[PDB]
């Protein structure tokens, strides 16, 4: 079996800038008889399925733009972006076809650096639909930032909330390189219903001092 | 142009069986050896199995050896995957490949059809509204179903530009919940109508949800 | 050992 290593996991690229993915197999892939490297390149973006890129080491696919090469010959290989653009954001992976089991690399994430960028914050009471079931969510989004990183601390009545919350974060958009973050606080809807003023409070590289959404139930 | 549609993924008990399909379409499938291949959530592709065009030969990955079958009907342009005792750690998108003219290579994939091996069953969400009030946002809570993935469009698809859909969380009750928002803007809170159209596929759950201010 | 021929995969 043919094992695939690609190196780094992780490029984080300025635009217009050079990425470049390194795949190192563990036998030969060029076959002497005809001269060509049995390896291939695909691209999949966030939330869709692979594309192919590349196959025979270089021989772009239809539809690939031209700032993607493929390069290497016999156990050495990479895919080079030139110049990368805002839509190149992704996980690519090299494959060896000169025989099964056919095999993946681990693959490689390619994000953007960029400008730093504060997030807008919104926060939303739970609908009085939900609490027919007993339950409480008070959501709060933290909209298109950089750099990834950043911190939501949930307040009820200026009570600091903790272990009753969770996350999720989008994958770095492919216009303008920003994350988007939501988080869920849970509440029994007696709790809910007991108190007044549900916070969120946000801090940001992209803020001077914390930001601060809120609500009074009721409105 | 060449399309491939997966079916039959879903939630599955730890040792029982599950047969995937894979419709294809816009070329001659007699002529085409093609693939199963898995990703985990958040991992790697996975290559599972190959069938030939004319189906004499196969392989299959040493993870599945065994215990998956491939086969494939032509005349119906379809291919399947029979997986037998799965377990866990089977879970993941098993995404349908056609083979290259050309190498030995999947030039083109479906989307996949999620397959989850879990102790748990079935389960539609509730929808409820991220209610707004120069930039506002709203959105929808698809909340307490099993197993992944529900899809979150809004406005029919129309309404593209500006709308983040969340990856889904698993609450400590063993059930996912997604978040899909919205930003507009607020001087166009009342202007037009956002609607979101959420599908959960496993439960046959489709849900239009109007979104407005109070 | 040769490569398997895609020939024997797709005709």
């Amino acid at each position: 079996d043919i094992v695939m290593t690609q190196s780094p996991d992780s490029l984080t690229v300025s635009l217009g800038e050079r990425a470049t993915i390194s795949c190192k197999s563990s036998q030969r892939l060029l076959y002497s008889s005809n001269n060509k490297n049995y390896l291939a390149w695909y691209q999949q973006k966030p939330g869709q399925p692979p594309k192919l890129l590349m196959y025979w080491a270089s021989t772009r696919e239809s539809g690939v733009p031209d700032r993607f090469s493929g390069s290497g010959s016999g156990t050495d290989f990479s895919l080079t972006i030139s110049s990368l653009q805002a839509e190149d954001v992704a996980v690519y992976y090299c494959q060896q076809y000169y025989n099964p089991p056919w095999t993946f690399g681990q693959g490689t994430k390619v994000e953007v650096k960029r400008t730093v960028a504060a997030p807008s914050v919104f926060i939303f009471p739970p609908s009085d639909e939900q609490l027919k079931s007993g339950t409480a969510s008070v959501v709060c989004l933290l909209n298109n930032f950089y750099p990834r990183e950043a911190k939501v601390q949930w307040k009820v009545d200026n009570a600091l909330q903790s272990g009753n919350s969770q996350e999720s974060v989008t994958e770095q958009d492919s216009k303008d390189s920003t994350y988007s973050l939501s988080s869920t606080l849970t509440l029994s809807k007696a709790d809910y219903e007991k108190h007044k003023v549900y916070a969120c409070e946000v801090t940001h590289q992209g803020l001077s001092s914390p930001v601060t959404k809120s609500f009074n139930r009721g409105e | 142009e060449v399309q491939l549609v997966e079916s039959g993924g879903g939630v599955v008990q730890p040792g029982r069986s599950l047969r995937l399909s894979c419709a294809a379409s816009g070329f001659t499938f007699s002529r085409y050896g093609m693939h199963w291949v898995r990703q985990a959530p958040g991992k790697g592709l996975e290559w599972v199995a190959v069938m030939s065009y004319d189906g004499s030969t196969k392989y299959y990955a040493d993870s599945v050896k065994g215990r998956f079958a491939i086969s494939r009907d032509n005349p119906k342009n379809t291919l399947f995957l029979q997986m037998n005792s799965l377990r866990p750690d089977d879970t993941a998108v098993y995404y349908c490949a056609k083979g290259g003219a050309a190498a030995a290579v999947m030039d083109v994939w479906g989307k996949g059809t999620t397959v989850t091996v879990s102790s748990a069953s079935t389960k539609g969400p509730s929808v409820f509204p991220l209610a707004p009030s120069g930039t506002a946002a709203l959105g929808c809570l698809v909340k307490d179903y099993f197993p992944e993935p529900v899809t979150v469009s809004w406005n029919s698809g129309a309404l593209t530009s500006g709308v983040h859909t969340f990856p889904a969380v698993l609450q400590s009750s063993g059930l996912y919940s997604l978040s899909s928002v919205v930003t507009v803007p607020s001087s166009s809170l009342g202007t037009q109508t956002y609607i979101c159209n959420v599908n959960h596929k496993p439960s046959n759950t489709k849900v239009d949800k109007r979104v407005e201010p109070k | 050992p040769p490569p398997i021929d895609n020939g024997d995969i797709t005709s």
